[PDB]
């Protein structure tokens, strides 16, 4: 019964690479190593900051992406950063979802929100090999934010 | 090299997570000390990053370098918008000036957040500053500088410690205590900057203090950096014995302007 064999350990052995090639992505404003993941600050559009989180899901045993968008508005002489909640129609405009799907839900403690790229079929997508699993993944998935990013 | 001007790079860059202004409200409904584990092994835009999550309200140590800053929150956009920062930073400076003169050099580095938590429209206005003081009309210049190496036991020694500032008295580091700061060959600093040959504005604090305590001809400081840009410089403090203290220190918001920053949360 196929299913991801990716172990949280194996996933962590591979995170540094995802971090390395994710640096080549010229849109990246920042990249924090966090526990069991990476948190990037990205400039998706010239007024849209992309707060992107890469973590390891324990249900399905695959790497996952949860993010959330921010708009760089300027009040008066002060710079503002505001959380965006767009319609799935609005969202599908600024991204490249294609066959993929994202659901806007709440965070662990229902304080705020995140857009979740559905990860269920993630495995039937990336492939059999547990070797380079995180590479083949990010390579393909990242495309949802930039068709031109070459990993 | 030739006597050169000594340029300073801004001390930090703030990164306050949205998870911060929630924790605030949770607490505001039941002035506070903020804490943050300084990441010195990786800067952003060549400067230290002051990170403010939600747990920026509790010490996890007695191992890692924690900075203690202070946040005061206002009730209206009025009490906030109408409160001259210069006096605030100034006063905050003098406190720190004093603390360096009578204790240790580490006690001079700190940050301050003035925030207006408006629950009405669920917007948040804040402004952070990290004090940088010098005696009015003071200027610095490098006499000469050498490239420091961290593969040196002497460096490896500062690294192992859990402080950003220290001294060299015979080849062994030691708490930059007013007393130890009078026979110390040089001061060491885990700079909050990676700009080649340009230390952080916070260096002035080390100078202003180290001087007013143990006046010298020159002052050798060693800026240590996770980077390959570590260097030791012979500094000269000209024209500065003035009694009045001038203190700069506010960060510039995303517009480049010296204003606070807004983290709008209307959706939620």
């Amino acid at each position: 019964p196929l299913g991801s064999m990716l172990t949280l350990p194996e996933y962590n052995e591979q995170i540094p690479n995802v971090r390395s090639l994710l640096t080549k992505w010229a849109k990246v404003e920042r990249i924090q190593d966090v526990q069991d993941g990476l948190q990037l600050d990205v400039r998706l559009k010239t007024d849209t900051l992309l707060e992107l989180h890469i973590y390891y899901d324990h249900v399905y045993h695959v790497p996952s992406i949860k993010f959330r968008l921010w708009s760089l508005d300027t009040e008066e002489d002060i710079s503002s950063l505001r959380l965006l909640t767009l319609s799935d129609s609005e969202l599908r405009s600024i991204l490249n979802l294609g066959t993929f799907s994202v659901t806007l839900s709440t965070d662990m403690e229902m304080k705020s929100v995140y857009y979740y790229i559905n990860n269920c079929d993630t495995d039937a997508n990336v492939g059999s090999d547990v070797e380079h699993y995180l590479t083949r993944w990010i390579s393909l998935y990242i495309r949802i934010f930039d068709l031109n990013f070459v990993p | 090299m030739m006597v050169s001007d000594l340029k300073f790079a801004p001390s930090f860059q703030s990164f306050v997570d949205s998870s911060f202004f929630h924790e605030l409200s949770r607490l505001k409904l039941d002035e506070k000390a903020l804490y943050t584990q300084l990441d010195l092994n990786q800067f952003t835009s060549n400067v230290l990053a002051i990170s403010l999550r939600d747990d920026s309200f509790q010490k996890p140590d007695n191992h890692n370098i924690i900075l203690k800053g202070y946040l005061l929150n206002f009730n209206t956009i009025e009490l906030f918008k109408n409160c001259n920062k210069i006096q605030f930073i100034k006063e905050k400076g003098q406190e720190l000036l004093q603390r360096g003169l009578e204790n240790d050099l580490n006690e001079i580095i700190s940050f301050y957040m003035i925030s207006f938590a408006d629950l009405k429209k669920y917007k948040f206005y804040y402004w952070i500053c990290m004090p940088s003081f010098q005696s009015d009309g003071a200027t610095y210049q490098i006499i000469s500088s050498k490239v420091i190496a961290s593969d040196s036991d002497i460096s490896v020694s500062f690294i192992k410690q859990n402080v950003i500032i220290a001294c060299v008295i015979s080849g062994v580091i030691q708490k930059a205590t007013p007393d130890n700061l009078k026979v110390c060959e040089k001061v060491v600093f885990k700079d909050f900057s990676h700009l080649k040959d340009i230390p952080s504005a916070v260096t002035k604090n080390i100078l202003t203090v180290w001087s007013k305590l143990s006046p010298r001809e020159t002052y050798t400081i060693c800026f240590l950096r996770s980077d390959e840009s570590s260097f030791e410089a012979e500094i000269i403090i000209n024209n500065g014995n003035n009694p009045s203290l001038k203190v700069s220190g506010w960060e510039k918001n995303g517009l480049g302007k010296l204003a606070p920053k807004s983290i709008d949360l209307s959706s939620l």
